């Protein structure tokens, strides 16, 4: 169809734009961290691990965009196991690193004497190792259960759940909704919210309107971090709830365009994390001004 | 050899005027913030005035504000203190004190007892 | 009267000394060494990064074996390192953490430290039990301990912020000699290779050459503008360099009794914390407050190289006796080895 | 005072002990430092870089 | 996420 | 390679002990106590060479170092205190003749390049002596600070109950004399926390804890890059 081909190349360009921004932005963050910043704080380790998870997450976007154009999986079962596991595994490692930086800034502000112990760079690597190990409890069963099946004359890269397959698929979708959206958004909002409530008393800068300006900058930075997580991950998570619980058409061009837009939104969080965490990093701005002057 | 030589002090009437000069040698005069300090009889060393390296940032102690004018000529390497409307409590040995480090805003130890970048001072006596 | 008379006599004597120095100043060291070739571009690289200090490092001294080195940092620890393998040989907890100096004995059996406690602590490295203990505490300075250097296992010259130096007997714990004459805080001392003389640079913009045995100040060297934080003999013992807060290093000669060379550049506005010569003395390595070290051609006053490998204030610098390497310890809690 | 006069007398005595030293010419001292520098330049590892076999920090 | 159902 | 492995094991044991002692040290809050002889700096928290006072507030341990046994020249030894959490600057606010000396010392601390990242807890001590000096009227601040004649009490001033307004204007004038220097340079890296105190005050350790808490919050914000 003429409308279907225009919709296909629009979604592919949407996947390509998010992947190009996500790959270039995260590698540039990792290049600046390794060469210039040298990973000497706990926060610098967190941003590097966040950018590593985000770059690996956006690496599956060429595979998914080629799957939508060809309406099949042309990469074989071994790549169907690697790419789909990397999709789930790097979703968790990135979001848990997003969650942990909310905790890390909460510890930095609300428990400051306890932050001189807990926020050492040595404990940051241990926590980041624990993040990438705890997400292997999802990534590895996902890697086992990923199969290629013939479907409508084409090959689909899907998950072969144990019997009953309808039950274990819904349980996995609930566990992804709970432990990668709901539990992270509860921790991030509480940690940043308690941090902001403490920061309303912290004498950031001398003078009334110098202090309120810096406090507003942190509050706006919190709101764009929390707001980007909501508008990128809730649309894909509610859509999976709508796909599971509501008998939608599942073949409407409007529905599949609304689906892939929600998928590209979930990867746009990985694209925006260089902006919200490294472009807005005041240490990195100091390093950027030091490089320029 | 860092040398500060003060002159222009002497016996002056109350309400009179005096101009202190200090010839500076052995250092780049324009690189250092300069000080005028007092040693009153029976008291300690008291800071009086400071002029910045360029000559823009000037401050005085409050007992001499409106009465004393610090200035510097970096070409002649000379520090001046114009002491107008002199009071008997201004009777002191006045010392020119160089700040210890160049290109600094802080100025440490210029009122210390055995500070080295300070001249031998000149006696200003304000009595009738 | 009497005071004024003594002061004008002192000014007459300073004029006589200055005129004698001008009389012996027939040429400058720049003119005599104008025809020799430059040393090139000296590019030292970090070979070992000594990690383990957890506060800013204030001092270091190489041992005479040119392998072991002692470092003093304000985490309350003296660390003695095997520079070849980055192995820590000793960690000595200090009673006072505010340490500003350390020294390694030529025999290797003892180390020293000191600082705001006004006490030179001598630690024995060769105890029968095998643990480093306080062998002696040298109280008697009424100011902070800024530099110390062993002459042997029984005598040590210390410099202090009470404007004095002192030659101490370690066995009796007593100042055998007190070196007075400085009017500012004595920041550094350097022993001569024969250990018969020592120069000390102070906060009076002056360095003094003292006789260790006769006990008086033989010579006074001026020319610096600000506090001399650093001093080191030339390896022949007939000259020495000074690093100061006026952003200049100055090479003085003992037998000429005046400054031979100024090592400065207009883009350098920060003070020098540490100076040390190379084994031939051709390279004068100086640690600065702009977080870098400069290798100067000591005969031509040209910056031969830049040891830009420290994220904070370079507080100490030392060259091995065999000349193989330079250790720079800084306020970023790291020591780095260079050759 | 008295302590200031004693300090000035000690300074005068030290300046007298410093004015009566034998000072050589600066050209002679410069030539001596140059002769020491080029007399020991081959055994300066920081001036003439040694091979990595002879360097313990290789 | 979401691309594989 | 048997004594080499023994040396490596000894160095790793030394590394373990150094890491443990450095974690203990990282839990200890280092403070630099500075002030003149008349300031009453020894009686602030009420708990040779350099002297150390150890106190604890809310399980946080503070080591406050009063540097005695040194000469009056401090431009070198004070560089030892680059890495302290705060400098506690105690000022005899009643001694009008030495308030300018205290202001010059505060200015030299605030603008020193090795002290421009360290926040200052300002204790304007002897507020009772300042109050009894102001109420007597014999000694005038205008004889030592003419701008006090043009000074008004700020709207943000919080006076004590039963405090005379001239006493309030005097104490807040001395506070603003120090805060003009504090706000003149180094905005963002370090802050000045003024506190009015007597010698009978027992809440100075709590004030130090609150200020140090603010300082550590801001340093952790800079470590996070939020500020």
């Amino acid at each position: 169809s003429a409308s279907s081909l225009a919709l296909a190349i629009a979604i592919t360009a949407l996947y390509s734009a998010v992947c190009a921004v996500g790959l270039l932005g995260n590698v540039l963050v990792m290049f600046g961290i390794v060469r210039y910043t040298k990973m000497k704080t706990a926060t610098n380790i967190y941003i590097f691990n966040l950018a590593l998870a985000d770059a690996l997450a956006t690496s599956t976007l060429p595979f998914q965009s080629a799957k939508y154009l060809m309406e099949t999986w042309p990469f074989g079962e071994l790549l169907c196991k690697a790419v789909l596991s990397i999709d789930y595994y790097n979703m968790f490692t990135s979001i848990f690193t997003l969650t942990m930086m909310s905790v890390d800034r909460y510890i930095a502000v609300c428990h400051p004497v306890k932050a001189l112990d807990f926020r050492t760079p040595a404990k940051a690597k241990l926590i980041n190792i624990c993040i990438w190990v705890l997400a292997s409890g999802v990534g590895v069963p996902i890697m086992v259960m990923a199969v290629t099946r013939p479907r409508d004359g084409a090959v689909v890269c899907m998950l072969q759940f144990p019997s009953p397959s309808w039950y274990w698929d819904t349980v996995t979708k609930i566990c992804v909704f709970l432990f990668a959206f709901v539990v992270p958004i509860l921790i991030i909002t509480v940690c940043y919210g308690l941090m902001l409530l403490r920061l309303r008393s912290v004498r950031l800068l001398s003078g009334s309107k110098e202090k309120d300006r810096s406090l507003r900058r942190i509050t706006r930075m919190v709101l764009v971090v929390v707001g980007a997580f909501v508008v990128c991950w809730a649309p894909i998570h509610i859509f999976v709830i709508v796909w599971t619980l509501v008998d939608i058409d599942r073949r409407d061009p409007l529905v599949v365009a609304a689906l892939h837009l929600c998928i590209a939104l979930g990867y746009a969080n990985s694209s925006l994390n260089p902006v919200l965490y490294a472009f807005l990093d005041e240490n990195f701005k100091r390093c950027f001004r030091q490089l320029c002057r | 050899q860092v040398q500060l030589q003060e002159s222009g002090g002497g016996l002056v009437q109350p309400g009179g005027s005096l101009r202190l000069s200090c010839a500076a040698s052995g250092f780049t005069f324009s690189n250092y913030k300069m000080n005028w300090v007092r040693q009153a009889p029976g008291k300690g060393l008291e800071w009086v005035s400071d002029i910045s390296q360029s000559g823009a940032s000037i401050s005085y102690t409050g007992s001499v504000k409106g009465r004393f004018t610090i200035s510097r000529d970096n070409a002649k390497n000379t520090l001046y203190l114009q002491m107008n409307s002199l009071k008997p409590e201004d009777t002191a040995v006045y010392y020119c004190a160089r700040c210890p480090a160049p290109f600094t805003r802080d100025c440490f130890d210029v009122t210390s007892t055995t500070y080295a970048y300070r001249g031998q001072g000149t006696q200003v006596t304000v009595s009738s | 009267s009497e005071l004024d008379q003594l002061r004008q006599e002192a000014e007459q004597l300073k004029n006589q000394i200055r005129d004698a120095r001008k009389a012996c100043a027939d040429a400058t060291l720049s003119q005599i060494t104008n025809n020799i070739d430059p040393v090139g571009r000296i590019q030292m690289r970090t070979r070992r990064t000594l990690r383990g200090h957890l506060a800013k490092i204030y001092a270091m001294h190489w041992g005479t074996d040119s392998r072991l080195l002692v470092s003093a940092s304000q985490d309350g620890k003296l660390i003695i390192w095997d520079s070849y393998t980055t192995n820590k040989v000793h960690a000595i907890p200090l009673r006072s953490s505010w340490v500003m100096t350390c020294a390694y004995a030529p025999s290797g059996n003892y180390v020293a430290c000191g600082g705001l406690d006004n006490i030179c602590s001598i630690y024995n490295l060769k105890t029968r039990e095998g643990n480093v203990r306080v062998s002696r505490e040298l109280a008697g300075h009424t100011g902070y301990l800024s530099c110390c250097r062993f002459l042997d296992d029984n005598q040590i010259v210390t410099s202090s912020g009470d404007t004095t130096c002192a030659l101490w007997d370690i066995e009796t714990g007593q100042q055998t000699t007190t070196f007075t004459g400085h009017t500012g805080d004595v920041m550094s001392l350097s022993l001569a290779p024969d250990t018969r003389l020592f120069v000390s640079g102070a906060c009076d913009a002056s360095a003094k050459l003292w006789d260790v045995r006769e006990g008086m100040c033989r010579q006074t060297f001026t020319g610096h503008e600000s506090d001399i934080n650093a001093i080191c003999f030339f390896p022949n013992g007939n000259a020495f360099a000074t690093g100061s807060d006026d952003a200049t290093c100055r090479l003085f000669d003992l037998r000429a009794d005046q400054e031979l060379m100024t090592y400065s550049h207009d883009n350098i506005i920060c003070g020098i914390t540490s100076v040390s010569f190379s084994k031939s003395g051709r390279l004068l390595l100086a640690g600065y407050d702009d977080f870098n070290c400069n290798v100067w051609d000591a005969l031509k006053a040209d910056r031969a190289g830049v040891l830009a490998g420290h994220d904070n204030r370079v507080s100490c610098l030392g060259v091995t006796d065999d000349g193989m390497a330079v250790a720079t310890g800084s306020w970023d809690s790291f020591l780095k080895i260079w050759n | 005072n008295t302590a200031s006069i004693a300090q000035a007398r000690k300074l005068v005595e030290q300046l007298k002990m410093e004015a009566n030293i034998d000072r050589i010419k600066v050209s002679k001292a410069a030539a001596d430092l140059m002769a020491y520098c080029e007399a020991h330049a081959k055994e300066d590892p920081l001036l003439t870089p040694v091979p990595a076999s002879e360097n313990p920090f290789r | 996420y979401x691309g594989f159902x | 390679s048997a004594e080499d492995k023994a040396a490596v094991e000894r160095s790793k044991m030394i590394d373990r002990n150094l890491r443990e002692d450095g974690e203990k040290a990282a839990r200890e809050v280092k403070l630099l106590l500075l002030g003149a002889d008349n300031s009453g700096k020894s009686t602030i928290v009420k708990q040779s060479g350099i002297f150390e006072t150890k106190f604890q507030v809310d399980k946080v341990n503070f080591h406050m170092f009063d540097v005695g046994g040194q000469r009056d020249e401090r431009r070198k030894w004070i560089q030892c205190f680059n890495d302290v959490t705060a400098i506690i600057f105690v000022v005899d606010s009643s001694d009008y003749n030495r308030l300018q000396e205290a202001l010059n010392l505060f200015k030299s601390i605030w603008n020193n390049r090795w002290l421009r990242t360290i926040s200052v807890i300002l204790f304007l001590n002897k507020q009772d002596l300042l109050a009894e000096k102001v109420l007597a009227g014999k000694s005038k601040i205008e004889d030592y600070f003419p701008e006090f004649a043009r000074y008004t009490t700020p709207e943000d001033a919080t006076p004590e109950p039963g405090e005379d307004p001239r006493v309030t204007r005097a104490k807040y004038f001395i506070r603003d004399e120090f805060l003009r220097i504090s706000t003149a340079s180094g905005d963002g890296r370090h802050y000045c926390y003024p506190h009015f105190t007597c010698a009978v005050d027992t809440e100075n350790a709590r004030r130090i804890f609150n200020d140090v808490t603010d300082i550590i919050i801001k340093m952790n914000l800079r470590d996070c890059g939020l500020f």
